């Protein structure tokens, strides 16, 4: 008889918690964990002794997490106006998909305890926690504040930290760099909110000061800031007040 | 009363999210007594379901966590916490485990160690060696699932199998990693009454210094640590570009104020002369040297 | 006693002195400017 | 006798050095 | 240090020896004692070496065991050649550092060659000890003048590129 076989008469505790495992990972109610308080707690059944529940507590981490992120991913799929800040859900998504495909091949290979589970899905802890973190604080910041504070992140020393924010940096980036170009070759104003380093003033009556610059909002990440100003001015004169459209 | 997995209420981007710091106050489910048990063969094996658990840092059944454990404290967290083995194991298995039991010290130790050290205040060296702990986790979980997997189908597994694989298997990169960590905790609480971890690591590497494999691991350590001040340097010298804000480099350009501004644009020379310094502080003896 | 050597010993750190009494001057007046402000 | 010019060259060594410092600390200050 | 890393080694052997001694079911003590009997001389001479890590000093240790290596009995020779290599190569990686760039490692007094700090002249700031020099190591003369040229060509002509 091998060791697990005689220890089994001395030793109580409800394979059957991996059967109900999968569900409760992918975010969804099972028959012997049961979420609450919006899906901000789980309960772990009695028939739980003290070493499997210790264990669970850390597994549990990754469903909660990933729980939370999957409600603000449903509820602001599209009701944030910011462009940043849409792009930014847009990643999450993306790495919301992966992670659940990796919890499906985590289980597609049926695994033989709760530690091979832990150990298949430990390398998404740091992932886990830096989204958690960051959507955390997408209703205060406002659309360049949000651009600012990924930035500051594209700088950790740790690879996977700062691979996952340099990954979300692109494309949280792009809206801004539209923005840019609608300026810099048309010359015209896209961002309706105040997400950006130029503006106008209906209110004034002169060219010349309609539009002003706020050094305050110049990004980091952008070059010769003083130049693009005056070939987007130099733009909506030309088009706008000569009138000269072919050029 | 019902177990709950509640969600805890510079910004520590790795710190726990959720409460880890509650410990169970008895049993869920009562167990047999340990004095019950007269058997050799079934101590030996509940004494091993046991270790199992008790080597990533929880509590068991006959496995204890000591009084003097506070989770409040970030020292206590950091040097891992003391085990009480029951009174009533036999004195062999108990000598055994004894000696066993300090690994899930040391992988407590450095799972609490991530998640205090891994934030932008402590620097881009102290980051990249968390990472390096982090890889170890991994490594060092996949030596503890083939042993859970002899000790489910292996008929003669035993407790001295584990304690010459444990040994002869991770002991020696555990306990690196565990050494330096704390010595990092003991000199950042004295700084509080960044760089410091290369002085570290090549204080270490002294009474290493003959033997092969401690000190391949520890020049490989260093290597890796070492490269983002490696990077630093180089841009600074191949581009006279400074770059990461977190004030690690030893060439500190400073910020002129902005109610100065107009003065120091009219006298650039004390602009060029005064404002970029070297931090003494973080300097290896290699850069101890004036003309250098 | 000291060597006795073609070069003036005296006059080489006259003008040492000299030199540490421009640096001096200029950087008190600099931060006189820097502080009044 | 030159050792007297030596003991003001130091004693303006060190003047300069703490008239430096001031700067240091008056722009760590302003910051 | 090396020393003791090889011991380690060696205990390792051992441990998995016994384990395998005591995997295999015995049947009565007679078979335990033959099982682990071809370690007698190998655990007697590790105990005598380690009992005088203490007194005696970097060289004489390994002048110490280098005075074994000459055994004439198979199991003793063996172990005791086991254990030099490693114990020597972090002497040789003292020379390999004289040899190659020219600059001394031991801290200790391990080696012949040594420097002289309140010497203020080069020739003489750097001596050789002709009682260190080990039975193994061949044109001692002509290593203590490499390493002193090379000391001079980088640090006084200032010659780095070549």
């Amino acid at each position: 008889l091998t060791l697990s076989q005689l220890i089994e008469p001395y030793y109580d505790t409800l394979q059957t918690i991996l059967t109900y495992l999968p569900y409760t990972m992918l975010g969804s109610d099972s028959k012997i964990f049961t979420f609450s308080n919006n899906y901000t707690r789980l309960e772990i059944p009695k028939d739980i002794n003290n070493s499997f529940s210790s264990l669970l507590r850390e597994v549990f981490e990754f469903a909660i997490l990933y729980k939370q992120l999957a409600i603000v991913v449903d509820r602001y799929k599209g009701t944030l106006v910011s462009a940043i800040k849409t792009a930014y859900i847009a990643i999450l998504e993306a790495q919301l998909n992966k992670y659940v495909n990796d919890i499906n091949n985590i289980f597609n290979n049926k695994p033989n305890s709760i530690l091979v589970v832990y150990n298949s899905i430990f390398p998404w802890i740091s992932i886990l926690r830096f989204l958690y973190r960051v959507s955390n604080r997408l209703n205060r910041l406002d659309g360049y504040e949000f651009l600012t504070f990924i930035y500051s992140f594209t700088n950790h020393g740790d690879p996977k930290i700062r691979g996952i924010a340099v990954t979300a940096f692109t494309e949280v980036v792009k809206p801004y760099y539209n923005i840019v170009e609608h300026w810099i070759v048309k010359g015209e104003l896209i961002d309706n909110n105040n997400e950006f380093f130029i503006i106008f003033d209906q209110e004034q009556n002169e060219f010349n000061s309609i539009i002003k610059l706020l050094p305050k909002k110049i990004p980091a990440f952008i070059k010769s800031s003083d130049k693009i100003f005056q070939i987007g001015k130099t733009l909506i004169f030309l088009n706008k007040y000569c009138r000269e459209l072919k050029w | 009363s019902p177990d709950y997995v509640s969600l805890r209420e510079n910004l520590d981007i790795m710190s726990s999210c959720i409460v880890d710091s509650v410990i169970y106050k008895s049993q869920k489910i009562a167990g047999p007594l340990l004095s019950q048990i007269s058997n050799l063969n079934i101590q030996q094996a509940l004494i091993i379901r046991e270790l199992l658990f008790t080597l990533l840092g929880h509590e068991g059944h006959y496995i204890q966590y000591s009084k003097r454990y506070d989770p409040t404290s970030q020292i206590s967290r950091i040097e891992g916490p003391d085990y009480k083995i029951a009174k009533n194991l036999d004195i062999s298995l108990k000598v055994i485990t004894k000696k066993l039991v300090k690994f899930g010290k040391f992988y407590s130790g450095l799972k609490s160690f991530i998640q205090v050290f891994d934030n932008n205040k402590f620097g881009k060296i102290v980051q990249k060696f968390c990472s390096e702990v982090r890889k170890f986790l991994s490594s060092y979980q996949q030596v503890l699932i083939n042993v859970e997997h002899e000790f489910k189908f292996n008929k003669n597994f035993n407790l001295n199998m584990l304690d010459s694989l444990l040994h002869q298997e991770i002991s020696n990169e555990m306990t690196h990693l565990y050494q330096i960590g704390i010595e990092i905790s003991r000199i950042t609480e004295e700084r509080q009454k960044g760089g410091l971890l290369l002085q570290v690591i090549q204080e270490r590497m002294v009474y290493y210094k003959g033997d092969p494999t401690s000190l391949d691991f520890l020049t490989q350590l260093f290597d890796i640590v070492s490269s983002d001040y490696i990077g630093m340097l180089n841009q600074w010298l191949l581009e006279g570009v400074i770059n990461d804000p977190f004030d690690e480099f030893m060439i500190r350009e400073k910020r002129v104020p902005d109610s100065f501004m107009e003065i120091f644009q009219s006298k650039s020379e004390y602009y060029w002369n005064e404002l970029f310094l070297i931090k003494i502080d973080g300097l290896l003896n290699q850069f101890q040297n004036s003309t250098i | 006693n000291i060597a006795t050597t073609t070069k003036s010993r005296e006059e080489e750190l006259n003008k040492r002195i000299v030199n540490y009494k421009i640096q001096l001057k200029l950087m008190k007046n600099f931060l006189q400017e820097l502080i009044d402000r």
